[PDB]
Order: structure tokens, then C-alpha cells, then sequence
RNA sequence: GGGAUUUUAAUAGCUGGCUAUUAAAAUCCCG
């Protein structure tokens, strides 16, 4: 109506406006053509063609709602709902020079994933005949802060092989995760305006090799295409959008996310803004808020991954119970007190930070208790302490191991995605100081219906021999125990275990 | 630095063009969806006697029509995006559109639905005499 | 170089008050 915008801005330095015929807007239109009732009369004067004028990206708002359109912009709620997707995205500009002033384009494109993209200086140019998207001249932003972008003004590529190596680099990272792409920005406008280079947006579509989701957008093909499909496909399709600066956040990104991490310290490079920026936006979402009542859906062995993580700790808990002789256990991190192994006679007790039960109380760690439970065997599974005391069995996700349900997190811990999003801290080796790994073993007391083990706690083994039932139960154990392992979880033990006191019973 | 050159109203319509795979039913949906057309078209002051031909060199509005400026009324100008005519040379720009009274209320939604005839020069269904 | 907020001045318009445009200044963010 009558609030005028910056975006489509007439960067070029002439000092008129443009012909009736010629102006895009009644606003652009020079002053001499206007009349009283908005109105423009065609003088006799020549038009000044031909001409070339850089117009201004800066500005999109991708606020528009439209009936079988997505919305693009997504709250915080969705978000968490997409966090395999999150893909960090950073842009640092060069700013218009010579022939124009008054707008910024792209010069090196950061992503979460580590990759740089240093990109030729291209924006639009409106000519008598129409517009052109080519390369326009461009300077570094002056300052000291900005010495490190002088060099990129002379390593750029063009767009079009840029466009293919970005579809490449999210279809080699989000293949697995999701079907979506969620860009995780900090200051979304020059963001967005540069991904107005690579992304087109429209209507939900389908893969044309399979039923997946189409996230990759092929304009020689004119096709839609998964991750999977999108071998030299050049747009990326329907990407979601995050603000994390709109989240509530007081300050520039460096001092926001060196507040909670100490992991991501790095040279000033736009991949290193991104990383900082997914780190900053995991913070804000698993660490800040836990408990968010939102289930993942699963994708490859999640299923089969809890199973054996029961089975293993039927067996060590057991063993570790019978030996020793120790009557009594504190089961810390134990949310509904269900045990373990009934089996066994001992006094169980049990404990955790928000219990769901009444037989639970509330406990936390801080090594100040570790006299206080000092007479009885504690148990520690998937349950955080800084330090772990001399009398425990431990199960502890390393973080370092990188899955499907293992997303990188903040301050050195990792996102574990399984039907829950839980922020495990970062796995560190001074935690077990006072524990030993624990070895490998098996523990059986069943009834009989090629092996040979030195590790094996039965009767049969006892004697020197081995049937065929322990000879399959042996080897499902290791198939469970294997899995369990090769997932990421670590289990550790007091300092005396050794298998020689599970002969008694 | 830099002159402004568009409303703040449109702002929320061109840059969905500028994103869309094809712009055209993206803005023709968002009108029929109930979105408001785009304003901020240069619109002649014209004695209405004219040929009433579609596109011309100078204004040749009629008593029943309303003479634009050629880059006001075409989406690719507008949202400063990449034409689809052949060798991406614009048919609007540089010349005057005649658009018909009762549908000035979106000029721009009018030369994407409608074409000129190959013949006598008109717009197809409003002038248009080859029959 | 880009944007947001606040303040001031000029211009234009509307009905003591209000809006818009432009310019300047301060703070903050991006570059
Ligand atoms: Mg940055
Ligand atoms: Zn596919
Ligand atoms: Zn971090
Ligand atoms: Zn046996
Ligand atoms: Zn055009
Ligand atoms: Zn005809």
C-alpha cells in the first residue's frame, strides 16, 4: 500500500529512473513521467536504452500460505520433530562495487557437515530486454574481521556446478536420516537470499523412481527425486527453514554458543558459523527443554538394539550380583523400579532423578554419596555421573560413535535418537577411573535338551564339554552382544571381578 | 545507497515466484486462493482512442481498456525472475499492454491467462474477430 | 554494504492529531 520494501532495490548508481514503458514499478518510474492521479503520460522524450541495472535480493519473506503449498518456515515444535534433518547453514556476502552499491551476494556458503562452497559473485541485472543472473563485480567487506574473505574474491566456482556439488553433499549426508532437509540458520535473511541460488520450493512431490519424498529438484530432467535418485540433479526441493536468533537469543551467534560449548572453537570460516549454529539450536532444544513428549520413528534396528541391551543386562547384572556375594543393590537411574534379575535373593533399592513410582526415590549424583552407598552393589545403566565410584556396573553410550540414532550434539555429547531424543554428555575416559572393562563372559543355569569356550560359566563347560544347546545359546548371546557393542554402549565393572566366584552356584 | 523500488504488500508474493519451480500457477493460485493481486503497476493517463490492439509501441486503449506500462504487468519483471520466451527476451517490456475494464482488478494474473492473437493482434475472446 | 528499533529534521498528504517518503543521529544484529 504505502510502506516500501528493500527487496528488488535499483542498486545501480543512475540518477534517473527508468522509462513508463520500461519501469517494473510505478515507483521506479522518473519523477518527469508522473501526474497528480497516479498516473504516468508517455512524453516524447527518447528512453535512455539500453541500460543495466543490479537489482537487490535482500529482503524474501517466505510467509505466504498457500492451499497445497507447505510452510517452509517451521516453528520450533516441528523442528524437534525434524531434528534428523537439520542441516547447520551459514553465508558470508561480498558487497556490490564499481557499477553498483546497495546489495550483497554470496561469497562462501558454510555447512554443518564441515564444507565450504566458495562461489563466483552473481547477482540480477534488469536490461531494456529483460533480466539476466550473471556475475556482477564485487569487493571483500572491509574491516579486520573480514581479512580472511580477500582471498575467496579469487577461488570461486560458478553457480551451476556449486548447485550439484550442494544436492550431492545433502544426498551424502541425509540419505539415511530423513527424507527432508532442514536448514538451521542464525540470521535468516542473507540466508535465505542465497538460498534463492539452490532451492526451489513448490507443492509436495514424489520421487519418480520410488515413494519416497522428492527433495531434489533436476531442471534438465524437469524431475523430482529423493536423495537417493538425485545423481546429478542440480536444485534442492521443499527445504525447511529455522531462525534460531528468533528463538529468544540476546547477542551475536559466538558469545551464544561459547556460553554452553567449548568443542566448536575454530578459525573464522562459514562452515564453522553453521556448525556452531546446529550446536547452539541442539542446546536450545534437548538440553534447555528435555522431556518433550515426541516419539522418532524408527529406522533401521532400533527394535532389535533394545532387545539385546536386555539381554546383555540379564546377564551381567546377574553375574555380577552372584559374585561377590553381595545382598544388597541401588539401582540409580532406575525411572519405574522394574529389576533387573529376580532371580537372585537381595534387597533392591532403587532411584532416579523423576521417578514414576512411589518405590522410587529421588536421587542425584555428585561423588558426595560415594560413602554413603558403600555397602551394596550399584547399578548404572545409561545413567550420567561425572564420576563413577569403585563399586558399580556401569553401561555408558560413547559418543564418539557416530549411527543412524547417534546425531552429533553440544559440548562433545550426542543426540540419541531411540523412540526418544536423549542428550547423552560427552564419553570421558576419567569418568571410569576407578572401574575396569568389563570382560567378555557368559552366565547360564538352564537345563540340557562345535564349542569351546574358556569365558563360559555352565556346568557342561565346567566338566569339559559342550552340547549343542550351549553351543546355540552361546552364539545368540554373541550375535546380541556384538549388536549391543558395535551400537556404541560400553559397559564397565569394580576392580576385583573376575569369573573364578561364578563356579559356587 | 540505492533507489526503492516496491511495496512491502507485494513483498509476500514475488519472492514465493522468485522460489517456485513454475511461477505461473504458483501465482495464480495464490490469487484464487483468495491473496491479494499485485499493485504497483504503472498505469497511462490516455485519451481512450485508441486500436485496441494487445501490445503496442505506444498506448491504443479503447473506451472499454486500460493502458499499462509492458514490464508493470509481467510476472518476470516484476519478480526480476528469468522469462520463459525463446532466447529470454521479454514480449512486454519495452511496449504498452491494453487490458480490459472489467479486469484491471489484476493485470498482471490477465497476461498470464491470456495471449494475443497470431493474426489480427488481439486479445483472444476480448476483440479478437477470427471466426 | 544490508536490516531492525528509537529520536530528530525536511517534504507530501489527511483529519489539536495522524500517516507515509527522504535525510541525519544513537543502539543492536548480519556481512
Ligand atoms: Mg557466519
Ligand atoms: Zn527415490
Ligand atoms: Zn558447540
Ligand atoms: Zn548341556
Ligand atoms: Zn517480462
Ligand atoms: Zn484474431
Amino acid at each position: 500500500s504505502q510502506i516500501v520494501t528493500g527487496l528488488f532495490k535499483d542498486c545501480s548508481r543512475e540518477t534517473s529512473g527508468l522509462s513508463p514503458a520500461y519501469a517494473p514499478t510505478y515507483v521506479s518510474v522518473d519523477d518527469k513521467y508522473k501526474t497528480s492521479d497516479e498516473l504516468c503520460v508517455n512524453l516524447n522524450l527518447p528512453a535512455n536504452v539500453p541500460y543495466s541495472r543490479v537489482i537487490s535480493r535482500m529482503g524474501f519473506k517466505l510467509d505466504a500460505t498457500v492451499p497445497g503449498y507447505p510452510k517452509l518456515f517451521i516453528t520450533r515444535e516441528e523442528a524437534v520433530r525434524q531434528v534428523r534433518s537439520w542441516i547447520g547453514f551459514d553465508v558470508e556476502g561480498a558487497h556490490a562495487s564499481r557499477n553498483a552499491c546497495g546489495t550483497n551476494v554470496p561469497l562462501q556458503l558454510g555447512f554443518s557437515t564441515g564444507v565450504n562452497f566458495v562461489v563466483q559473485p552473481v547477482g540480477v541485472v534488469d536490461t531494456e530486454w529483460g533480466n539476466m543472473l550473471t556475475g556482477i563485480a564485487a569487493r571483500p567487506p572491509p574491516g579486520e574481521q573480514f581479512k580472511h574473505l580477500v582471498p575467496l574474491m579469487h577461488k570461486g566456482a560458478a553457480w551451476p556446478i556449486v548447485r550439484r556439488r550442494i544436492v550431492q553433499m545433502l544426498s551424502d549426508t541425509l540419505d539415511k536420516l530423513s527424507d527432508y532437509c532442514t536448514f538451521v540458520c542464525w540470521a535468516h535473511g542473507f540466508a535465505l537470499t542465497s538460498a534463492s541460488y539452490f532451492c526451489k520450493i513448490g507443492k509436495e512431490q514424489k520421487c519418480c523412481m520410488c515413494n519416497r519424498r522428492a527433495a531434489a529438484y533436476s531442471s534438465p530432467l524437469q524431475s523430482y527425486a529423493c536423495w537417493t535418485h538425485s545423481c546429478g540433479y542440480d536444485y534442492v526441493y521443499n527445504p525447511f527453514f529455522v531462525d534460531v536468533q528468533q528463538w529468544g537469543y540476546v547477542g551475536n551467534l559466538a558469545t551464544n554458543h561459547d556460553r554452553y560449548c567449548s568443542v566448536h572453537q575454530g578459525a573464522h570460516v562459514a562452515s564453522n558459523d553453521a556448525i556452531m549454529t546446529r550446536c547452539l539450536a541442539i542446546h536450545s532444544c534437548f538440553i534447555e527443554r528435555v522431556d518433550w513428549d515426541i516419539e522418532y520413528p524408527y529406522i533401521s534396528h532400533e527394535k532389535k538394539l533394545n532387545s539385546c541391551c536386555r539381554i546383555v543386562e540379564r546377564n551381567v547384572v546377574r553375574a555380577a550380583l552372584l559374585a561377590g556375594s553381595f545382598d544388597k543393590v541401588y539401582d540409580i537411574g532406575n525411572p519405574k523400579g522394574i529389576p533387573i534379575v529376580d532371580d537372585p535373593v537381595v534387597d533392591w533399592h532403587y532411584f532416579d532423578a523423576q521417578p514414576l513410582t512411589r518405590k522410587v526415590q529421588q536421587l542425584f549424583y555428585t561423588e558426595d554419596m560415594a560413602s554413603r552407598f558403600a555397602d551394596g552393589l550399584c547399578l548404572f545403566w545409561n545413567c550420567n555421573v561425572p564420576k563413577y565410584p569403585n563399586n558399580a556396573i556401569v553401561c555408558r553410550f560413547d559418543t564418539r560413535v557416530h549411527s543412524e540414532f547417534n546425531l552429533p550434539g553440544c559440548d562433545g555429547g550426542s543426540l540419541y535418537v531411540n523412540k526418544h531424543a536423549f542428550h547423552t554428555p560427552a564419553y570421558d575416559v576419567s569418568a571410569f577411573r576407578d572401574l575396569k572393562p568389563l570382560p567378555f563372559f557368559y552366565y547360564s543355569t538352564t537345563p540340557c535338551e562345535p564349542l569351546k569356550s574358556a569365558v563360559c560359566i555352565t556346568a557342561c563347560n565346567l566338566g569339559g564339554a559342550v552340547c549343542r544347546k550351549h553351543a546355540t545359546e552361546y552364539r545368540e548371546y554373541m550375535e546380541a552382544y556384538n549388536l549391543v557393542s558395535a551400537s556404541g554402549f560400553r559397559l564397565w565393572c569394580y576392580k576385583t571381578f573376575d569369573i573364578y566366584n561364578l563356579w559356587s552356584t | 545507497a540505492g533507489s526503492n523500488t516496491e511495496f512491502a504488500s507485494n513483498s509476500s508474493v514475488l519472492s514465493l515466484v522468485n522460489f517456485t519451480v513454475d511461477p505461473q500457477k504458483a501465482y495464480l493460485d495464490f490469487v484464487n486462493a483468495g491473496g491479494a493481486p499485485l499493485t504497483n503497476c504503472v498505469k497511462m493517463l490516455t485519451p481512450k482512442t485508441g486500436t485496441g490492439i494487445a501490445i503496442s509501441v505506444k498506448p491504443e486503449s479503447t473506451a472499454d481498456q486500460e493502458t499499462y506500462g509492458g514490464a508493470s504487468v509481467c510476472l518476470y519483471c516484476r519478480a526480476h525472475i528469468e522469462h520463459p520466451d525463446v532466447s529470454g527476451v521479454c514480449k512486454y517490456k519495452g511496449k504498452f499492454v491494453q487490458i480490459p475494464a472489467q479486469c484491471v482488478r489484476d493485470p498482471v494474473g490477465f497476461c498470464l491467462s491470456n495471449t494475443p492473437c497470431n493474426v489480427c493482434q488481439y486479445w483472444i475472446g476480448y476483440g479478437c474477430n477470427c471466426d
